[PDB]
RNA sequence: AUUGAAAGUUCUGUUUCGAAGAAAACCCGCCUCAGAUUCAUUAU
C-alpha cells in the first residue's frame, strides 16, 4: 500500500463551488469540531470536495494510458466518467449484461479489458445481477489545518461588473485563503485482479500481462494530483499553490500516517509504522518525507527535494 | 441588555444598509468566523452613516414619540425607529464577539429583517 | 477480562448510513437524555452502530488467522459472515446437522474446529436442537460525549453533481463531525473452550493445543478498531481520525470502567478498580492509559504513547 | 402568540421555496439539531425573499381582505395568504428555539403544507 | 370535525404508502408514543408526496363528483377517494396528538385500510 | 488597564478628528497593517491638537464631574468626555501594536464612534 | 351491630442467542467599476 498526508498553502482561491443565491456564487463550507485552551467549539469553514480530486486523477490516468496504448473506453475517452451504471453505456460501448450470478465474473472481466478507469476506480451496475467493484484509490475532503486556537482560512466576496455600451451585468464572486491538508491510500497489490468470487474465465492471462503497465500507470497519475493540477474555475481565477510538507508511506500491511494537523506528524508516523511493523510481522516498511518549513522530522530517514523524485522512487 | 446593544447594532447595519443600497456589509458581518471581519464591518458601516450625517442624508428625529433615524437614500425616504449605538455599546458588543461570534449572525439576522420590512412597504407606498 | 473506554475525535465523517428520501442519503440519529443546569433535556444526535465495528473486527480476525495458518470457514473465508446459520450454510459447509440434545456438543465442536469466527464471535443455529453461543467480544454505540450543556456534534447535508454533455445527476450527502467515545470488553479466559454442557467428545485436544495461538489472534484483531478501521464510504469520504483518551484495565474478575462523557474518568475508574480488587478477593488488576490532551490521569499508573505498545504489552 | 409566530415564520419559508423552487432550505430547517442550522436558514431564505423584493418579483398585496405575498418565479405566480414576520418574531422565534428546536420542524411541516397545497393548485389550473 | 382531520391525515399517509410502496412511515406512526415520532412522519410522508407532484405521478382529480388524488407507482395506478390535509389540518392534528398520541394509531389504522383495499382491487384486475 | 490606554487613544484620536474636521488619520489608524503606519498617525494626531493647545482651541476641562476636552473648531464647540493619553500610555500603546495591529482598529473604531455620537448632537441642537 | 358475624388465590420463572445501506459521480463553461476635477490668492 502507499499512504500519504500532504500539506499546501492557497491564497486567492476558488475551485469548488455550490448552489448559488442572486448573483452570488458561494464557496463550499462545512462544520469543524476544534479543540482550544477553553474546551471544544464548532465552526464553519471553507472545505473542498473528494471528488473534483478524482475526476482530475482520472482524467490524467486516462492521458497516460492513451499515450502508453492501454485501451480506454468509448465513453470514457471523452471525459464524462458515467462508467457502466445505466444501460445506454453498455449499449454505446457494446457489453452484454449478466444473465445470472454465475455469469457476472465475466461481465466484470469484459469490462476490466476495456477501460483501465474501470479497474482503477471501481464501477457499479445495478440490475437483476449487481456488480460492484470498489475503488483502488481512497481520497478525502480537503481541510485546513485545525492547529492552536486561531484557524488560518478566510474567506470573502468580490464584486465584478460587465462592460456594455447601452445600459438596460453585476455579478459577486466568493474568494477564499487558507493552509490545506489533505491525505490519499492506494493499493497497488490489488490493481489488475478480479475481485467478484468465481471460477476461472479466459481473458485473465492478458489481464496478467497488463499488469505491470496498469500499476506503473496507477503510480504515475498520482503526480497531477500531488502537484496541483485540480479544481474548477481556472481561466480566470488560478490559485497560487506551495507544497509544505509531503510524507509518504509503502507498506505490506494495512497503515494510516497521522493527520497533518499538528506541526509535529512525522515523527509520529515514523514511530508509529516501526511499531506497526513489529506487531504485525511485516515484511517492507519504507518512509519519504519532504520538508519546506524547517519542522522536526526524525532520523533515519530518506529526504528528498521535488516530488518528481518520489514518483521515480515509487516507480522504481 | 445585551439584546438592547444587538438591537443597536442592528439599526446601524440597517441604516448603513438603507443608505449604500448595498448588502455586502451585512452580508459579511452575518457570515464572520472571527473578530477581524466583524470589527472591519462596524468601522466600514460607520464610515458609511458618518458620510451620510456630513451630508445630512442621515439625521436622527422623533417619530410618533419613539427615538428614529432618517436616511435618505437616491430620493426614496426610510425610517429606521431605535437608537444607534454608543461607542461603549460597540465595545460591549465586541467583547461580546471576543466570547461567541454568534451575536454578529443574530444582529445581521435582525438588521436584514429591518432594512427587509422598510424597503417592502416604500415599494408598496410607490 | 479486558475492558476499555476509548475517545475519538472525527471531522467530516459519514460511516454509517440509513435509509434514503429522494435524492439524500441520511446519517444514523438516535435520541440522548442530557444533563443541564436547568434539568434533563432530549436531542437527537448522529451516531454510529456497534455492527459495523464487529463486522470490522471480524474481517481483521479473518485476515490474521489466514496469515498465521489457522482454519477458516469456507464461507467466511469471503467477508460474509453468516455463520452456521441457516441450512444452506451447513451444506456449503459440509457439516451434518445435529440429531437430538445430547449430540449438540459435538455439533458445537465440528463448529468450532473449523472457523475461529464462529468460536470468538458466537453463533446460532435454530431448529430441533437449537445451539447457541454468546460472542466473547462486546462492542456498543459510539455515542458523543455528554459533557456540559453543549453538545460537541454537527450535522449537515452537501450538495453534488454528475457531469454530463446531454442533459436529460443531483443527489445530497449528509457529513457530520463530532468527539465520539466507545468502551469495549473482551473475556480471553473462554476463548476456545466449549459452552454447552455435556461429556467429553474426542477433538477437545486440538482444541487445548490451538488455545494460545486462537488468544494471541483475538488480542491482535484490536488494532483495527483501536486505529480506526471501520466504516463505509472511506472511498471519497475519507475521516480525520485523532486518538485523544485512551484507558484499558486488565482483570481476573467482572469490571466495567467508566463512560468517556466526563473529564475526569480515569482517576475515577483507577479507584473503583483498586477498591474492587480489595472488596471482590481479586489476585489480578493492571492498567494502563494514553492521554494526549491534559487531563488528570493520578500516580501509580503506567502511562504508554502509542497504541502498538498497548497491544504488545496485552499480548506479553 | 407562538403559534402566530411559527405561522409567519412557515410563511416566510413556503415564500422562500416557492421562489427559489428548491426545498433546501426548508428541508435544513425541519431537520435542525441546533440554533446555529435554524439562524444560518432564517438568513439565506430572507436573502432569497430580498432578491426577490428587489427584483419586485416579490410583494405584499391583500387578497379577497387578507394580507397576502405575491410570488412569482420562473412564470409561474403563487399567492401565500399571511403575513412574514417581523424582526420581533424572528428574534422571539430564536428564543424559543434556544429553549426547544421542535418549534423549527413546527414551522418545516406547515411552510411544506402551504408551498405543498400551492404547487397542486397551479399545476391542476394548468 | 376531528374524524374530518383523522381522515385527511389517513389519505396522506395512504397516498405516500401507495406511491412509495413502503409500510415504513405508516408502521413509524402507528407505534408512535410521543409528538416527535408523529412529526417526522408527517414530514416524511409530505416530502415523499411532493416528489410524486413534482413528477406528475401524484396528481389531485375528481371521480364518478368525489374529490380524489391518482397515484402512479411502478406502472400501478391507484386512486384514492378523498382530500388530502389542509396545513391547518396538520397544525390542529398535531395539537391533538400533544394531547393524545392515540389519534396517530386511528389514523394508521384507516390509512393501512385504504391502501389493503387498493392494492387489493389493483391484483384481482390484473 | 488595556482597555482604559486603548479609550484614552480613541479619546486624542476624536479630539484631532473634530478639530481638524478630517478623517484621514483615523482611516490611516483604523487601516494600519504595520507598527510604522500607527506610530506615524500617534505624531500627526499629537501635532495637530499641539496647535490646538496653543491656540487655545483645545482645552481641557470638567463637566458635570467628569475630565473632558473641550474643541473648537470653525465656530463650532464640542466636548470629548475622558482624558487623554499619558507618554506612558502612548509607549505602552506601541507596545500593544508590536504584539497586535488590532488594537489600533479597536482604537479607531471608539474614536469614529465619539466623533460621531458629538456631531450628531452638535447638528440636532438648533 | 343488619342472611349480619369469622377468611390473602399465596408461593417458584431472562425472548436469549447472530448480521457492514455497500459499491460508482466536477457546479463548470463567458464578463474590467469605467470614464472629469489645481489646495492658490495675502504675510520682513
Amino acid at each position: 500500500m502507499i499512504s500519504g498526508s500532504v500539506r499546501f498553502l492557497v491564497n486567492l482561491e476558488s475551485l469548488n463551488g455550490v448552489e448559488s443565491i442572486g448573483n452570488l456564487t458561494k464557496h463550499r463550507t462545512a462544520p469543524v469540531v476544534l479543540k482550544t485552551s477553553t474546551g471544544y467549539l464548532v465552526r464553519y469553514v471553507p472545505v473542498i470536495s473528494g471528488e473534483a480530486l478524482a475526476h482530475a486523477y482520472q482524467a490524467s490516468l486516462v492521458d497516460i494510458a492513451k499515450k502508453e496504448g492501454l485501451p480506454v473506453g468509448s465513453l470514457s475517452s471523452q471525459y464524462e466518467f458515467i462508467k457502466f451504471s445505466t444501460d445506454e453505456a453498455l449499449k454505446i460501448e457494446g457489453i452484454k449484461e449478466p444473465k445470472d450470478y454465475n455469469d457476472a465474473r465475466r461481465f466484470e472481466v469484459e469490462v476490466m479489458l476495456k477501460d483501465v478507469i474501470a479497474d482503477v476506480g471501481g464501477f457499479m451496475y445495478a440490475g437483476g445481477a449487481p456488480v460492484r467493484r470498489t475503488s483502488r484509490i481512497k481520497l478525502g475532503y480537503m481541510i485546513p489545518a485545525l492547529r492552536g486556537d486561531e484557524i488560518p482560512a478566510q474567506l470573502e466576496a468580490q464584486f465584478h461588473v460587465r462592460f456594455s455600451n447601452k445600459p438596460v451585468a453585476i455579478f459577486n464572486v466568493e474568494v477564499s485563503s487558507a493552509l490545506y491538508t489533505f491525505s490519499f491510500e492506494l493499493d497497488e497489490d490489488l490493481i489488475a485482479v478480479p475481485s467478484t468470487f468465481g471460477e476461472k474465465v479466459k481473458g485473465e492471462e492478458e489481464l496478467e500481462r497488463q499488469k505491470a503497465k496498469r500499476v506503473k500507470s496507477a503510480i504515475k497519475a498520482l503526480y497531477s494530483l500531488l502537484s496541483g493540477n485540480f479544481g474548477g474555475k481556472r481561466s480566470r481565477f488560478l490559485p497560487s499553490m506551495k507544497l509544505m510538507s509531503l510524507v509518504v508511506t509503502k507498506t505490506d500491511f494495512p497503515f494510516m500516517p497521522e493527520p497533518a494537523h499538528d506541526d509535529d506528524y512525522i515523527k509520529t508516523t515514523i514511530m508509529r509504522l516501526g511499531k506497526a511493523k513489529g506487531v504485525l510481522n511485516g515484511n517492507l516498511a519504507k518512509a519519504y518525507v519532504i520538508n519546506n518549513e524547517g519542522i522536526e522530522v526524525g532520523e533515519g530517514v530518506t529526504v528528498l527535494s521535488t516530488v518528481e523524485d518520489l514518483v521515480v522512487k515509487l516507480e522504481e | 441588555e445585551k439584546e438592547n446593544i444587538i438591537g443597536r447594532i442592528a439599526n446601524l447595519l440597517a441604516v448603513g444598509f438603507l443608505y449604500s443600497e448595498s448588502p455586502t456589509l451585512v452580508d459579511r458581518f452575518a457570515n464572520a468566523l472571527s473578530k477581524e471581519a466583524v470589527t472591519k464591518v462596524l468601522y466600514d458601516v460607520q464610515r458609511i452613516v458618518q458620510m451620510g450625517i456630513d451630508r445630512s442624508e442621515i439625521a436622527t428625529t422623533t417619530i410618533t414619540d419613539y427615538p428614529a433615524v432618517n436616511v435618505n437614500s437616491s430620493g426614496a425616504k426610510y425610517t429606521v425607529v431605535g437608537y444607534l449605538p454608543t461607542s461603549q455599546d460597540i465595545e460591549d458588543f465586541l467583547r461580546m464577539i471576543e466570547e461567541d461570534v454568534y451575536y454578529a449572525r443574530k444582529a445581521g439576522a435582525l438588521a436584514m429583517s429591518i432594512a427587509n420590512r422598510i424597503k417592502l412597504g416604500s415599494k408598496q407606498s410607490k
